[PDB]
């Protein structure tokens, strides 16, 4: 072990889909637009 | 007054990662770094709750990555804006939040797991043969040489951190500027060229 | 305004590969490079929802190759065209991305195999050559020589990153730059060398 | 093992099919024809 | 206009290897290269669907070797053209694709078996002959002679990538250039030399 | 072993049918003329 | 051990509940708010 | 052995049968004649 506390708190992470950098953009387009509304 | 505002600093917006990459957290990671750009999809939120809309603008930005916090250090190189006629491309010190934290959260991945497993099996053979060479009435070298190659080249690896291209982070300006168009610029340079004594 | 708009930081076009290499994935890789050059197939992608169509236009690079992503690091070379009768020849600073992240991916491959396998069976001759040889009353410089021959010869193996050229991926202009044919390149040549003083 | 991650997640690879520099340029010509209709 | 456009960087033609040659894939190999010239068999085809026939021609090169893409990395030397009375003969930049990757594509041979199967043998003898030494009451140095000498003349051995003389490949124009007849050079040339001050 | 990959993908290689250089100028020659037929 | 007193009096800390920047400066803007009431 | 392929492909190769200058020269000479019969 390490003898410190050995996890973080947040539990959260990034993901990662394959996604094309086109499907990128367009999703935070269509983001941004549902923001602004 | 100019077309812009003074972007103050530590103002934030929200933003869509559009190019990962690996981070490469080595010992040299902070020298070899890797193009992650963003793109803005909300308004800068300022001091003193006043904010500006930069929307669809490009951040160009440069990670590496840390293996105790387990996150890609981003540093932020350049923004580009197509605003009419208006062009912005502009170098900006700043960096990437991701959950209120600094730096992207993502797991270390390491692609030694085969090698590593063979240099162990190399030296198990050893010792089972320095085993059996131990025999006296009152494979090793093959095993040793493996084990040297094998660890050789399992030392080339090194851990990444993999951030996808689908994530909401925060870009966050850490030093305040002055948003200019690139004819904004010129007008700055061509009167500064001329010296007016 | 000139014919062509400015091209600003971070926009990206798909494209797809005509050309692969073996990227030479080594620790010296990064010198040892090889020409991976890519077709336009789609329109140059810019800040704020604005498109410029480069169809056609071909994109010389040159890559090398990473074992612990497991990816292509590909720096583009040149990017030219030919537009009407009109000549583009520039070199631009640029990379390539793959499903969205950094890089190409493709898979590690190492022809070692047969020179490796050699060694191991050399020195396992070795180990039960000594365990023969310890025999006291109350085959090992050959399988050493072997075994010293084969692993230098596999030492000279560096693994590869082959990719193919059938592949569709991004081109991102990291620096933003102006495109000029090579017309205009001589005219401003030409204007400069005059020294209108 | 190597005491990490062993794996990524796209679990995406490009392929090879041994085509000609020839017919990457007709494949990349037709599709930006597609697209553009 | 002159008589011959602008070929542009990234332009591939089709052509046929007249000599081929044995690539020296050593480490050393970059240095020592052979001359596997080609003939053009189609048009060169450029950025936009635009292409020029240059066919008949001649291209001299120089190739290595590599074993671990198992390829024959090959650069262009000269190019040489005879259209009506016009003499062509211009050094360019550029290489050889072999099915849409760099480089052309053959096995390594190694014409060091029947030594190595020396060697081995010869200290096998070695090993029998130390554990025949051992015997103690309550052939070696030949063996090792002969393995020195024949592990000697085996590393002079280097391996090889034979290319034929019947494989069609693509020659690409890394770096654009204007096509010059020999009359045309030679124009430029003295011209050059005249220096109209 | 290696320990990653062992073959390509492609598998295709040149040939070598002790074909002459002028035996291959020929064929060359020839090719040409059908693609321009 | 380490042969001094081994833990602090306070016996507080930070914490961590994945909060995003925009929900920070939101609740501070509505701390203040209150405090200035 | 050597661990890669051990043998070309060609298995063709010169001859030698103690043909002296002249002899060269003249049969030379003559293949020349047929060839631009």
């Amino acid at each position: 072990c390490a003898g410190v506390k050995s996890s973080f708190d947040c539990d959260a992470t990034t993901s990662d889909t394959c996604m094309t950098m086109t499907k990128a953009n367009q999703l935070a387009r269509d983001k941004a637009a549902k923001q602004a509304g | 007054k100019p077309r812009f505002p003074w972007i103050s600093s530590g103002s934030f917006v929200e933003a869509i990662v559009v190019e990962g990459a690996d981070a490469n957290a080595s010992v040299t990671g902070d020298k070899n770094t890797a193009p992650m750009q963003l793109r803005l999809t909300g308004k800068v939120q300022m001091p003193n709750d006043e904010e500006f809309d930069l929307t669809g603008c490009f951040v160009t930005l440069e990670a590496w990555g840390d293996v105790s916090s387990e996150r890609a250090i981003v540093r932020s190189r350049s923004i580009s804006c197509k605003l009419g006629d208006d062009d912005i491309d502009q170098k900006i010190a700043g960096h990437v939040s991701f959950m209120g934290k600094n730096g992207i959260k993502g797991e270390v991945v390491m692609r030694n797991g085969q090698i590593l497993l063979y240099a162990g099996g190399a030296g198990f053979l050893d010792g089972i043969g320095k085993g059996i060479e131990k025999a006296s009435s009152t494979v090793s070298s093959a095993a040793k040489t493996l084990s040297d190659y094998y660890i050789k080249r399992a030392e080339q690896y090194h851990p990444v951190i993999p951030i996808g291209a689908g994530n909401e982070v925060t870009l966050v300006f850490q030093d305040g500027f002055q948003l200019e168009t690139l004819e904004e610029a010129r007008a700055k340079a061509a009167a500064r060229k001329k010296q007016n004594q």
